[PDB]
Order: structure tokens, then C-alpha cells, then sequence
């Protein structure tokens, strides 16, 4: 008697089944005057093997592969050992006795006609155990339910989870991988190591011992050209170090002790570690990879419901994650394997000229001799340069005078716009230890020259900044720089900008700057300055409301 | 013994069934496919005998040709005739027993870094926090420490 | 020395363990005696004899 349509279901009756009259079939453990007695096991080979009990329609390779297309994948799971332990004290004049049986978690596959189950088929996977403890005298009578259990049972909460059968990102063009957080188990209890029933005075312990050092990353892409597996754990690799995928000797291990005045159950779960690669160009994202990286467990701690309240037949939720674990996002720009990147042997000085030497993108990898403030403009300042700044760079290998590369492929982006048309360059605080890249864009038959510039005063004003020569003044639009950072904009009045949300004019000497207004609010002002018929205006954004930064300038 | 048939030699590689193996311990590497348990095919030339000899050695019956299985297409029809023969050989019951013979009898393995088969050490590993009786550092899980010590 | 050490050892797993009880059920008198005409008979195939 169900409340489903006719067909075929898979049915998962939940974990913590108890076979019949297999109670006191592995043994049992007697302590007293006050000792610890500690009985586990290793669910590893030979109590791993499933018990298939099969109706004639639904065979043993029908019930396996629709159970685990939708439920957890025991035979993956089955070659990992998995160790569980129960410990009892008992009390310090009686004696205790306690012995051990497994549970297993219960599969049906159902065919419902009419509103009636008329046919079953069962399978039992093997799940961790539990242990029945009683404290006796010499003599006494125990009722025999304790020993001898005649119809299968689940100690734990009954379920029928059933299935029928058939915002604004201110970053730069480039790659970056994200740690989205830790803690991410698939839904279904599909990573469900098991649970644990513990009696009120014991104590239990799910163990992963890594006796088997294998484990299974999940990955998803958007596009298996580019960013393929082998690409994503190259590219995590670049940005986090990541240097075991598969593999892991880190043991964990979940430890509850029940009060004494009432039972605790505790499910063990594998998680995951969620990684995106995504590509972000022009301000939306291009191409997007998933990677889901073998974290260290999940443990749920809970007490058993009102005995037998209601069991509700529930259906399966979609294929997804959930997040357990605390919620976290950091990105970490990375070098484009696609690229090449040229070096500068020796540290600039006070003032350097790189020649350029194809026409394709690429990166220029230096330090500076001494922590300042430099001009990186180009020749003309027709190829707008970008820069990014080695992350962990400085704190470890030093050459006085000379490039020590120490092939650090995690950059973080300082300024730089990637308009190939707009003309800029840049003012960047460099520090002597660190090492920079500087990435020009697409070139082209100049030969064009790269200009580092020790700037003492003056121009040092414009910190970490890029200053876009506009020679037509009309509004330009550009690449938002993201909260509390910097733009500029060099012309030879309202000014003010369209979407985005302080603002100061330099008067340029020839270079001088001299302040005539701070604190101006560029959001849709309305004000004017009526300037002398060369200045500069640094804008700092304080609400990036749109990719890109429109600089409204009215004569 | 179910001879994998589900393979070329566009097949990417992925650690599982398709790898990129040393051979021995040359300079050379090979691509090897995995069709059944413990047997591999190589669709490919042997690395270790030189594929261009001298006209002087060229033993009789000597069809000799360096530009044999260099290409992908004979490289993958290659290993198609091989899956092909495997699973002739596997369709009768003598040589489904050869085959499932074949893929059990592993080389003997060596025993533990000290010499010997019988028994491994033993690890206390995830001692229970403390309470009132205290000390529970004993209280604790018991690991073999080197598992498949072989 | 399989079946008095390898077999009984709970820190081995079974992938070698069974492979390995299986590898010495058969005598070394049965690899002997193993020829091609023992599969020549039962695959029905004609091959040089002499």
C-alpha cells in the first residue's frame, strides 16, 4: 500500500540495519572493576561484500548499477578500509558484557501497480557496526530480545528516500582559480561514510586510517578543450601548490561519548574541497571548471527522533553539493601557460629600457633594486601594460643586484588596463624583494621600448595608479578598478562619472603636480571647476555598481 | 574475464586504462592500454631492439621495415586486432581459464624492508580527549602501520 | 611460505591475497603439461605438428 504511480523505484531505507539472529556471531567482549573495553573493526575486505537478495525481474546487475546511478557507489568505496571502535568502562563493582554485529544500509527495488507494492527486491551493503552492552551479576536473568533478534530492525531513524525509474567582478582578463570553501558532500548521501549508534555511558570512533592512500576528485568542466583535468590541476598547481590530487596520507578520525541519560548518533561523511577555474575576459566569464579536491571528513552529531513518528516517503533531491563547512572565496590570479615570459636579468637601477623583441602577448618578469616608485610607460605609450606583483615572492632565495626567479606562477594584479587602444601608463609601488610581471598586450612593426623610471616626488603621488592620456578633449570608458583603488586620467568644467561611485585635480607644472580639489564626488555630480586653458584627476572607486567606469568631462 | 573492447588510440589518457609508461628505465616511454585485469597491450614497436640494424646481422626470415606501426591508424588497428584475437581466445572455456590464469598469477612479491611475510608493526593512533577519569591517551584506534607491506 | 605467513596476515589487502591463492592451487606439474595441443583440440585449430 503506497502513494506512488505504477513503475519501477529504488529505495533507500537509510543506514543502520540490523540482520537477523547474526547478533552474537562475531563475539563479545566482558570487563569488569572498572576497565575500559574498546571492540572495533575495519570494514576493508571480506565484511565489505554486499548481500544481494533478488526478485526475478530485478537481477543482481539491475539492482547494483539503478541503485548506485542514484545512491552512494559501494564497490568504489568498498576497496578504501574504514575503521570503527567502541569503547565501555564498567562500573568498579559489577561486571559488563558487550558484543558487536554489523548494520547495513537497505536498497529496494519496488515495482508499484495500483497504488500496491507487489514485488521487492533487497539489497544489504555493508555499513559500520554497533554494539549492544548490558551490566550483569552472577545468576542473573536476561530477557532473551538481548541476544536473539528474529526480524531485521533499524536501530536508527527510519527514512524511504525513493526515485522513480525511467554579482560585479572587478578583475582582469585572464585565469584565476577560486577557493570556494571546504566541506561540500554530494547530495543523497552520496559520500556518507556511515553512523554510528552510541548507548548512553560508551563512546565511538569513525576512523579513516589512510591504509589505502587512493582517493577520487571530482571535476566538471564547461569546455573539455583548454580547460581539461589535466589543465586544472596544472593550473591549481600554479596557484595553490596543490601537489597531491589522488592521493593523501592525512588519517582523520571523529570521537563522540554519549551522555549518560540518553543515545547519540554520528554520521561520517567524505567532503570536498570546491575549486573554480574560471576565465574571466571583458567582465563576464568564459569558460568555467569545477574541481572538487578529497578534503578531511565530515562529522554530524544528532539524537534519535520520537520513536517511530512518522516515516514519510521522501523523494531523492536533485544531483548537487552541499557546504558544510565555513564559507570561503579566494582568488588567485595565474600566469597563462599560453604566454611566454621573457626576464630581466638585472635589477633595475634608476632608469631602464627594455626593447621589446612576436606580435603576441606576453610577460616581462624583474625586480627593482631599491623599493620605490616607478613610470613603466611604453614608447609613445601606445601599448597599455598591465602589472601584477608575485605572490610568497622576496621570502626565500636573494641575489643583491640580479633577478632571482623563483618561478612563482600565482600573480596578483596591481593596475593596468586591458583596452589595446587606450593610452596609459603606469605608477606602481615596487618593493626590492618582490618580483613583478608586466604583461603587454597584443602588438605591430614599432619596435617599441618598455621605460622604468625612478619617480622621487612629484608623479609619486599617483601610487599603484594608471593615468590614461585622453588628447581629444566627450566621455571615456574603461576598465572599473575594484574599492579603495585607483585610475587617472591626464588632459590637456564638469567632471564627473556615469554608473560607479572620492576624486582630486593636479595642476601639472612640466612634472609638479599641484592639488586644486579633493573629496569630489564623481557620482552624477553636477559641480564645476573652470580650469585654466595639462591636469590630472585621480579618481579612487568607492562602489563598483558596474564593470566598467565612464569619466563624463563637459567643457 | 571480460576482455575491455571500449578503447582506441585517440583514447585520452587517463591514469586508469590509457597511461604513458617508462620503458624499464631508458629514456623512451610508451603508451600502454589496459584490456583486461593485469594485461596490457603497447600498439606500438618494441623500444628496445633498434628498428634500423645493420644489413649484416638480419636474420633469415627477415621481413625488415622501420616505417611499420609508426602512424596512428596502424598503431590503432594494431591494438583493435589484438583486442579482436584476445577475445577469440577468451570465447571457449580453455582459453578463458588461460586468461583468467594469465591475470592471477602475479610474480611472487617481496616481503616487508626487513625480509619476511608474517606480520606487520602496529600504530596507536587518535587518543579520546580527556575527562573526568582523564587520560584517556590510551583510548585509542590500533593501525597496522605498513599496510600491503609487500 | 604463502600459506603459512601470507595467508592469515590481516594487513594485506585481498587484491593480492586471492590472486596469490589462486596463483599456487595449481601444481607445477600442470604448467608442464600445458601445450598447444590442449588448445589445438579445443579450439579446433590446424597448426604444424612436426
Amino acid at each position: 500500500t503506497i502513494d506512488l504511480a505504477d513503475g519501477n523505484y529504488v529505495v533507500s531505507r537509510g543506514d543502520g540495519w540490523i540482520l537477523s539472529r547474526q547478533n552474537q556471531i562475531l563475539g563479545g567482549s566482558v570487563i569488569s572493576n572498572g576497565s575500559t573495553g574498546i571492540v572495533g573493526d575495519l570494514r576493508v575486505n571480506d565484511n565489505a561484500i554486499p548481500y544481494y537478495y533478488p526478485t526475478p525481474s530485478f537481477n543482481e546487475e539491475y539492482i547494483k548499477n539503478n541503485i548506485q546511478t542514484v545512491f552512494a557507489n559501494f564497490t568504489e568505496a568498498n576497496q578504501i578500509p574504514i575503521g570503527f571502535e567502541f569503547s565501555k568502562t564498567a562500573p568498579s563493582n559489577k561486571n559488563l558484557y558487550m558484543y558487536l554485529q554489523y548494520t547495513y544500509i537497505r536498497y529496494e527495488i519496488i515495482k508499484v501497480l495500483q497504488h500496491e507494492i507487489i514485488e521487492r527486491a533487497v539489497l544489504y551493503v555493508p555499513s559500520l557496526g554497533y554494539v549492544k552492552s548490558i551490566e550483569f551479576n552472577p545468576g542473573e536473568k536476561i530477557n532473551k530480545d538481548f541476544y536473539f533478534l528474529t526480524n531485521d530492525k533499524c536501530i536508527l531513524n527510519e527514512q524511504f528516500l525513493y526515485k522513480k525509474i525511467l554579482r560585479v567582478l572587478p578583475y582582469s582578463n585572464g585565469l584565476y582559480v577560486i577557493n570556494k570553501g571546504d566541506g561540500y558532500i554530494r547530495t543523497n548521501d552520496k559520500d556518507l561514510i556511515g553512523t554510528l549508534l552510541i548507548e548512553a555511558g560508551s563512546s565511538g570512533s569513525i576512523i579513516q586510517p589512510r591504509l589505502r592512500n587512493t582517493t577520487r576528485p571530482l571535476f566538471t568542466t564547461s569546455n573539455d578543450a583548454k580547460f581539461s583535468q589535466q589543465y586544472t590541476e596544472e593550473r591549481l598547481k600554479d596557484a595553490f601548490n596543490v601537489q597531491l590530487f589522488n592521493t593523501s596520507t592525512s588519517l582523520f578520525k571523529f570521537v563522540e561519548e554519549a551522555p549518560s541519560n540518553k543515545n547519540i548518533c554520528i554520521k561520517a561523511y567524505n567532503t570536498y574541497e570546491k575549486y573554480e577555474l574560471i576565465d574571466y575576459q571583458n567582465g563576464s566569464i568564459v569558460n568555467k571548471a569545477e574541481y572538487y579536491l578529497p578534503s578531511l571528513g565530515y562529522c554530524e552529531v544528532t539524537n534519535a527522533p520520537s520513536p517511530e513518528s512518522e516515516v514519510v516517503k521522501t523523494q531523492v533531491a536533485e544531483d548537487g553539493f552541499i557546504q558544510n563547512g565555513p564559507e570561503e572565496e579566494i582568488v588567485v590570479g595565474v600566469i597563462d601557460p599560453s604566454e611566454n615570459i621573457q626576464e630581466i636579468n638585472t635589477a633595475i637601477s634608476d632608469n631602464y629600457t627594455y626593447n621589446i623583441p612576436n606580435n603576441n602577448p606576453f610577460y616581462i618578469l624583474f625586480t627593482v633594486n631599491t623599493t620605490g616608485i616607478y613610470k613603466i610607460n611604453a614608447q609613445n605609450n601606445l601599448p597599455s601594460l598591465k602589472i601584477y606583483e608575485a605572490i610568497g615572492s622576496g621570502n626565500r632565495n636573494f641575489q643583491s643586484g640580479n633577478l632571482c626567479d623563483d618561478d612563482i606562477k600565482a600573480i596578483n594584479y596591481i593596475t593596468g588596463f586591458d583596452s589595446p587602444n587606450a593610452k596609459s601608463y603606469l605608477v606602481v609601488l615596487l618593493n626590492k624583494d618582490k618580483n613583478y610581471y608586466i604583461r603587454v598586450p597584443q602588438t605591430s612593426n614599432i619596435e617599441n621600448q618598455i621605460k622604468f623610471k625612478r619617480e622621487e616626488g612629484d608623479l609619486r603621488n599617483l601610487m599603484n595608479s594608471s593615468v590614461n592620456i585622453i588628447d581629444n578633449l566627450h566621455y571615456y570608458t574603461r576598465q572599473s578598478p575594484d574599492v579603495h583603488d585607483y585610475i587617472s586620467y591626464e588632459f590637456t568644467i564638469r567632471l564627473y562619472t556615469s554608473y560607479n561611485q572620492i576624486g582630486t585635480l593636479f595642476r601639472v607644472t612640466e612634472y609638479n603636480l599641484i592639488n586644486i580639489q579633493q573629496n569630489l564626488n564623481l557620482l552624477n555630480s553636477t559641480k564645476s571647476i573652470r580650469l585654466l586653458n595639462i591636469y590630472i584627476l585621480k579618481v579612487e572607486v568607492t562602489e563598483l555598481n558596474n564593470y566598467n567606469i565612464k569619466l563624463h568631462i563637459d567643457i | 574475464m571480460n576482455i575491455n573492447d571500449n578503447l582506441s588510440i585517440n583514447s585520452p589518457v587517463d591514469n586508469k586504462n590509457v597511461v604513458v609508461v617508462r620503458a624499464r628505465k631508458t629514456d623512451t616511454v610508451f603508451k600502454a592500454f589496459k584490456v583486461a585485469p593485469n594485461i596490457w597491450v603497447a600498439p606500438e614497436r618494441y623500444y628496445g631492439e633498434s628498428l634500423s640494424i645493420d644489413e649484416e646481422y638480419k636474420v633469415d626470415g627477415g621481413i625488415y621495415d622501420s616505417n611499420f606501426l609508426s602512424q596512428d591508424s596502424e598503431k590503432d588497428k594494431f591494438l583493435q586486432a589484438i583486442i579482436t584475437l584476445l577475445k577469440r581466445i577468451n570465447s571457449t572455456n580453455a582459453g578463458e581459464k588461460l586468461l583468467s590464469l594469465i591475470s592471477t598469477a602475479i610474480p611472487f612479491p617481496y616481503g616487508y624492508i626487513g625480509g619476511g611475510y608474517y606480520a606487520p608493526n602496529m600504530i596507536t593512533f587518535g587518543s579520546a580527549p580527556k575527562s573526568n577519569k582523564k587520560l584517556n591517551s590510551l583510548i585509542s584506534s590500533t593501525i597496522p602501520f605498513p599496510y600491503a607491506g609487500y | 611460505i604463502y600459506e603459512t605467513q601470507i595467508e592469515g596476515n590481516n594487513a594485506i589487502g585481498n587484491d593480492i591475497k586471492l590472486r596469490l591463492k589462486q596463483k599456487f592451487r595449481i601444481n607445477i606439474n600442470d604448467i608442464w603439461e600445458l601445450n598447444l595441443n590442449y588448445f589445438s583440440k579445443e579450439f579446433s585449430i590446424m597448426m604444424p605438428d612436426r
